[PDB]
């Protein structure tokens, strides 16, 4: 029993995708709550206003709510996306009285550079056989940002990041906490936090961390 | 020579698609215009089974034994929800009848009717909002907006003007 | 299907945790009509039902609804021990009542750990410098952290949500900001912790230039 019809979402880029050409950044229009009895879906999609054919639409899944979900995906161009073009994704269905829009566009706001600070463990946690390894991002806007970690140049993986968090300043932090055997840190292996932003040059910083 | 009369049942002369409406003449077989086109129909009354933005315009009757009516003007939008009255212009101490109708009438609950941008009246059900008489306190612009199922729904602005 | 909406919510952590507060569970009512506007609580701890819950007058909202509130004090050791507090609202606007319920998360507790960590070498050129606590491997994620400088409290003080760690606790980082003169100067500044899991649910890190 849907009564409203159709819903619709619509999804912007991973950061880390809009900021490295090697990667295909994509919008994501997301169709729910589509009913068996009226089950046809159109898409339309529009940057700036002009409309495009290249979306790749995926056929339709019966959910465990017994109704149907579809997924309309957009790639678009790092250029457009960090320059602030907007994308909309109009949904059409005869449940609906009109046609659903929905518009996504990168953040709003000035950049700001973030800046990255690494931090070895406290004293206090070298009794422990496992160490904590920070990475203190502050100043940056917008919130979209990536953050990675290496060691001797080769990534890590056992690492965990807070979201964004909102300063006093209107710009955002984050910690990032690496976790590392005790053995690795004091065999003087070389760690690195590696942080990807749109107002960084190259989209891209990198501070190294060693004992110590 | 008595010119024919244009009424609406209905009173609304603003609906939603797929609304019915029937449009009777009053005078004296009947000639309809709509945009100034005969069409089609040549009975009594006219009847719209499911409104659509075509429909929209201005509508005139004539009978054998009158004069072309005088054009009524019915508007056909399109939307979840539509703010109507039987008008909106109002003299002091006139009743004030708003009705927030929903499309082919989808059962609409947590209903408020809103005067310039602050809910004026809640409802857990849809219902009609009677100000028995009306203040200058009452111009402004009015919306109405509601739960439909689980979607959050709204209705375009309308003017509401008291003179005076 | 339309009528009013009872939201439950629970103390706040801080409160639960210190004896010379007093924490409470609050029953909020929304969507209350002026035409039906009166509101019956009725209050259950572990089934039991108890009178000494305090009902707020109804207050008209801006949306010319009325809002409806009723605070139950509870007892730490209740609160703390896992009894589950229900509220049930009864209204001629609805069918039957509606019963909302809250508890302690459940879960095994892990006791947090507690790291001041200065400012890196490379932030002492501002005029602003960041000191962080880090607070990691606890459990359940409630927890309340401060801060603080010769026993007076620290205004300029964020501190991140808990984040789900890959062994199943938690950590946060909070980070207070101080002019670099007041840290280069040699002020002690210290970093609160309360949770369930620590002994006197409370424990006290310093951090201070070298
Ligand atoms: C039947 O069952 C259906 C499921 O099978 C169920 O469908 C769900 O309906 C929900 C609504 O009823 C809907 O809820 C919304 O979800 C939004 C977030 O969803 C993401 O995160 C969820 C977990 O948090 C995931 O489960 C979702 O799948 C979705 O996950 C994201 O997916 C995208 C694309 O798949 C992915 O991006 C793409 O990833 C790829 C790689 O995979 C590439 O990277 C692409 O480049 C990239 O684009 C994301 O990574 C992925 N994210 C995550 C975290 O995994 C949520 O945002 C919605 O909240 C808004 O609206 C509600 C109102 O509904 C508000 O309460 C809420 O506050 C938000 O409101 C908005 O806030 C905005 C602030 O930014 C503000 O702008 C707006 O003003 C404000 N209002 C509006 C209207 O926007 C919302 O919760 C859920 O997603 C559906 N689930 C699925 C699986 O589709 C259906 O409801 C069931 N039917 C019935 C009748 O019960
Ligand atoms: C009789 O006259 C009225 C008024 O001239 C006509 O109403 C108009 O109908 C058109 C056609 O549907 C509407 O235009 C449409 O607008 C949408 C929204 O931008 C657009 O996407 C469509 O491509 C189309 O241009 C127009 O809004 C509407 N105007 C008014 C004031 O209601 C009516 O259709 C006429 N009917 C007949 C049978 O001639
Ligand atoms: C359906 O969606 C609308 C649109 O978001 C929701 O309306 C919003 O309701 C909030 C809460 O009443 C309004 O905020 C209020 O603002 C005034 C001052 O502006 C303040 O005194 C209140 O404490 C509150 O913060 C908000 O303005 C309003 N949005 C608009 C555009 O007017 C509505 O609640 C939703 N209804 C349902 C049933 O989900």
């Amino acid at each position: 029993e849907l009564l409203g019809g159709p819903s619709v979402f619509l999804f912007p880029p991973k950061p880390k995708d809009t900021l490295m050409i090697s990667r295909t950044p994509e919008v994501t229009c997301v169709v729910v709550d589509v009913s068996h009895e009226d089950p046809e879906v159109k898409f339309n999609w529009y940057v700036d206003g002009v409309e495009v054919h290249n979306a790749k639409t995926k056929p339709r899944e019966e959910q465990y709510n017994s109704t149907y979900r579809v997924v309309s995906v957009l790639t678009v161009l790092h250029q457009d996306w960090l320059n602030g073009k907007e994308y909309k994704c109009k949904v059409s269905n005869k449940a609906l009285p009109a046609p659903i829009e929905k518009t996504i566009s990168k953040a709003k706001g000035q950049p700001r550079e973030p800046q990255v600070y690494t931090l070895p463990p406290s004293r206090d946690e070298l009794t422990k056989n496992q160490v904590s390894l920070t990475c203190l991002v502050k100043g940056f806007y917008p919130s979209d940002i990536a953050v990675e970690w290496e060691s001797n140049g080769q990534p890590e993986n056992n690492y965990k990041t807070t979201p964004p968090v909102l300063d006093s300043d209107g710009s955002f932090f984050l910690y990032s906490k690496l976790t590392v055997d005790k053995s690795r840190w004091q065999q003087g292996n070389v760690f690195s936090c590696s942080v990807m932003h749109e107002a960084l040059h190259n989209h891209y910083t990198q501070k190294s961390l060693s004992l110590s | 020579l008595p010119k024919a009369v244009v009424f609406l049942e209905p009173q609304w002369y603003s609906v939603l698609e797929k609304d019915s409406v029937t449009l009777k003449c009053q005078g004296a077989s009947t000639q309809w215009f709509h945009n100034e086109s005969l069409i089609s129909s040549q009975a009594s009354s006219y009847f719209i089974d499911a409104a659509t933005v075509q429909d929209s315009g201005e509508y005139r009757c004539q009978t054998q034994l009158s004069t072309l009516s005088d054009p009524v003007q019915l508007e056909v939008h399109i939307g979840w929800l539509l703010l109507q009255a039987p008008r909106w212009v109002f003299k002091e101490e006139d009743p004030i009848h708003l009705r927030c109708h929903s499309w082919k009438n989808t059962a609409l609950h947590k209903v408020t009717y809103l005067q310039n941008g602050k809910d004026r009246k809640y409802f857990h059900h849809n219902s009609d909002f009677h100000i028995p008489k009306a203040t200058l306190k009452d111009s402004g612009s009015y919306f109405c907006r509601g739960l439909v199922g689980s979607k959050n729904v709204s209705s375009e602005t309308v003017q509401i003007t008291i003179t005076q």
